[PDB]
């Protein structure tokens, strides 16, 4: 029943920011990691960073370390990626995940659609 | 205050375990507290008992300022580390006291080996040995960096089992000889075990 | 004695809090005695820097630092006194050096001819220098899963890296190893999109 839809992507200049967000349908977000991934077209899915359940702390990438910052509204059911000093580089579909597994071994099931960002 | 520990580290199950504390400071509460393999502390009792152990459990010597643990009709689960301690403040050194029926054997050491990016992993499984420990070394000491060697595990035989590993270049495997040096004081084994890649 | 979190993830120079919900605290580094280090709710011991403080009352306790430093990574027990004459240790909080995320690096090892021989095929798994330390084995031969027959070890976070190792030993009768042909090891980690799986043929 699951369904994680991404929005907030689009072009932006090269140091700039972005505030993606992931909202969550048919299920509550609030038991279980939620984690963002980015791929560009000839490439594969990268883990970007990863937002465990409240009290449980964040985990990234080391590409995206000190720049990004992913935290979580339970309320709203929703998951956010902030992004800080935006590089050329970080122009992907960045997509977001559900772990399934509430012990954090990642069971990623549940995948979004992904929202496209280019840095130009 | 200086806490010391004493004792065999090795009791058959069944029969008894004795351990002596030398205790800077009179005895005039003086705790013996053990943290099992899964860390967990427990306190057993204190002379100047843990309901969960009173049935089988400390005495005194004021001759030579000591005070003794005695633990009788001990099983595998009694296998840990043992403390001596004035209260809280002031810990003693503890004794590993492993409960085991097995007998002392060295390891057999297989090799673990490379085999099909840049980085290839090889390494050595000691294995069927008893007690602890032994010790794993590479090319005798001059090969450290990338090493890991893991704890041992029980296993259901009652013999131990642990495998040290080691990640180095691929374009080395033609290259560099590798070998694990395995020493076992107990059995007084000692391996070279050269690990080829497949 | 309940603490909380089991398993605390600090960056050097947070502001971390450790909770005991049912005060003392002892700390105690791998393979070392511990060490009384907060005593009486809010008492610092001998040699306890500063950044130490204590707090709580009531059924909840608390251990502050004001900013992690690297030496502070370690087990932190709280331990209480009732007079039933009865003294108790909580599980204890593992306090451990955040860094980057990093996936494991899997390999597999096949059983030599010489184990063979003898009448046992131990099969191995590596999981190398990953954080954080959440991850699951999976061994499965011929596709069909394993359970209870496999044992894992890993090691204490590298003093260099902070990562963690995982080694895996599936171990089978030489007889049940012939019986089947892909045997393979898949590992899932936050750092992985998709499951890594690691296998050989036997025969090869
Ligand atoms: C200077 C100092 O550190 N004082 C401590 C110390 O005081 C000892 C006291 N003067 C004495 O000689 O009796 O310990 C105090 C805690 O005292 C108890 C407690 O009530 O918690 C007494 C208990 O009898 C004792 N129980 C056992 C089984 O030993 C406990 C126990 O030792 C501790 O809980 C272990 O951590 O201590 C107080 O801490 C003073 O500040």
């Amino acid at each position: 029943x699951v369904q994680l839809x991404x929005s907030g992507g689009g072009x932006v200049q090269x140091g700039x920011s972005l505030x993606l967000s992931c909202x969550a349908x048919x299920x509550x977000x609030x038991x279980x990691x939620x984690x963002w991934x980015r791929q560009x077209p000839g490439x594969x899915r990268e883990x970007v960073x990863x937002x465990x359940x409240x009290x449980x702390x964040x985990x990234x990438x080391d590409s995206x370390x000190g720049r990004f910052t992913x935290s979580x509204d339970x309320x709203x059911x929703x998951x956010x990626l902030q992004x800080x000093x935006l590089x050329x580089x970080d122009x992907a579909x960045y997509y977001c995940x559900x772990x399934x597994x509430x012990x954090x071994x990642x069971x990623x099931x549940x995948w979004g659609x992904g929202t496209x960002v280019t840095v130009s | 205050v200086q806490l010391q520990e004493s004792g065999p580290g090795l009791v058959k199950p069944s029969q008894s375990l004795s351990l002596t504390c030398s205790v800077g400071y009179s005895i005039t509460y003086w705790n013996w507290i053990r943290q099992f393999p899964g860390n967990k502390l427990e306190w057993m009792g204190s002379i100047n008992y843990n309901p969960s152990l009173k049935d089988r459990i400390i005495t005194r010597d004021t001759s030579k300022n000591q005070f003794f643990l005695k633990l009788n009709s001990v099983t595998t689960e009694d296998t840990a580390t043992y403390y001596c301690a004035r209260g809280g403040d002031y810990w003693g050194q503890g004794t590993s006291v492993t409960v085991s029926s097995a007998s002392t054997k060295g390891p057999s050491v297989f090799p673990l080996a490379p085999s099909s990016g840049g980085t290839a992993a090889l390494g050595c499984l000691v294995k069927d040995y008893f007690p602890e420990p032994v010790t794993v070394s590479w090319n005798s000491g001059a090969l450290t960096s990338g090493v890991h060697t893991f704890p041992a595990v029980l296993q259901s035989s009652g013999l131990y089992s642990l495998s040290s590993v080691v990640t180095v270049p691929s374009s080395s495997l033609g290259t560099q000889t590798y070998i694990c040096n395995v020493n076992h004081k107990p059995s007084n084994t000692k391996v070279d075990k050269r690990v080829e890649p497949k | 004695l309940t603490q909380t979190p089991a398993i605390m993830s600090a960056s050097p120079g947070e502001k971390v809090t450790l909770t005991c919900s049912a005060m003392h605290w002892f700390q105690q580094k791998s393979g070392t005695s511990p060490k009384r280090w907060i005593y009486d709710t809010s008492k610092l011991a001998s040699g306890v820097p500063a950044r130490f403080s204590g707090s709580g009352s009531g059924t909840s306790y608390s251990l502050t630092i004001s900013s992690m430093e690297a030496e502070d990574a370690a087990a932190y027990y709280c331990q209480q006194w009732s007079s039933p004459p009865m003294l108790t240790f909580g599980a204890g909080t593992k306090l451990e050096l955040k860094r980057t995320v990093a996936a494991p690096s899997v390999f597999i090892f096949p059983p030599s001819d010489e184990q063979l021989k003898s009448g046992t095929a131990s099969v191995v798994c590596l999981l190398n220098n990953f954080y954080p330390r959440e991850a699951k084995v999976q061994w499965k031969v011929d596709n069909a899963l394993q359970s209870g027959n496999s044992q894992e070890s890993v090691t204490e976070q590298d003093s260099k890296d902070s990562t963690y190792s995982l080694s895996s030993t599936l171990t089978l009768s030489k007889a049940d190893y012939e019986k089947h042909k892909v045997y393979a090891c898949e590992v899932t980690h936050q750092g992985l999109s998709s499951p890594v799986t690691k296998s050989f043929n036997r025969g090869e």
